[PDB]
């Protein structure tokens, strides 16, 4: 029936919405993984600037 | 009625005949029709419970024989855009070449409105085409 299938496709595509955006957050997690390091390194540049 | 001439033409006369149908649908839904009133409980959607060998004792009338060759070319009407219904899922086992007309493709302004991606063709093979 279609209208049966029509939240099974609503529902398909919500499912590649969560993966498409899961997959987001890998990035973003690698690229914070990443860029953490600069708060070990940072707050002692701008002594004088201030 | 139709289908008894084209087949005298390709026996008789042996002959290459083209038979168009529009619309093969319209016989499976006046046979739902009086199917109520010869006393016959409706099958699943509504349909006769006689659909698919109805259906199927027509179509395979509809054929190429050894005497001639009927080319043979129906239009199935997909009630509510509803390929799942019935009707149009018996009628797709008694194609060589089927063409299904997505409403989306149209609204697009992309006519025919085909969707490549359901078509299907018997003839899709190295053997008998380039």
């Amino acid at each position: 029936s279609g209208k049966l299938r029509l939240y099974k496709e609503k529902l398909e595509g919500y499912n590649r919405f969560y993966s498409i955006v899961k997959t987001i957050k890998m990035v973003t997690l690698a690229k914070y993984r990443a860029a953490q390091g600069r708060i070990r390194t940072r707050d002692f540049s701008l002594r004088y600037t201030e | 009625s139709a289908l008894t001439m084209a087949e005298y033409f390709r026996d008789v006369e042996g002959q290459d005949v083209l038979l168009f149908i529009d619309n093969i649908f319209r016989f499976t839904q006046a046979n739902s029709e009086v199917s109520a009133l010869l006393g016959r409980i409706p099958a699943a959607v509504g349909y006769q419970p006689t659909l698919a060998e109805d259906l199927g004792q027509l179509q395979e009338r509809i054929t190429s024989t050894t005497k001639g060759s009927i080319t043979s070319v129906q239009a199935v009407y997909v009630p509510a855009d509803d390929i799942t219904d019935p009707a149009p899922a018996t009628t797709f086992s008694h194609l060589d070449a089927t063409t299904v007309l997505d409403r989306a493709v149209a609204e697009s302004g992309i006519y025919p409105a085909v969707n490549p991606l359901e078509c299907a063709s018997r003839i899709m093979d190295p053997d008998v085409i380039s």
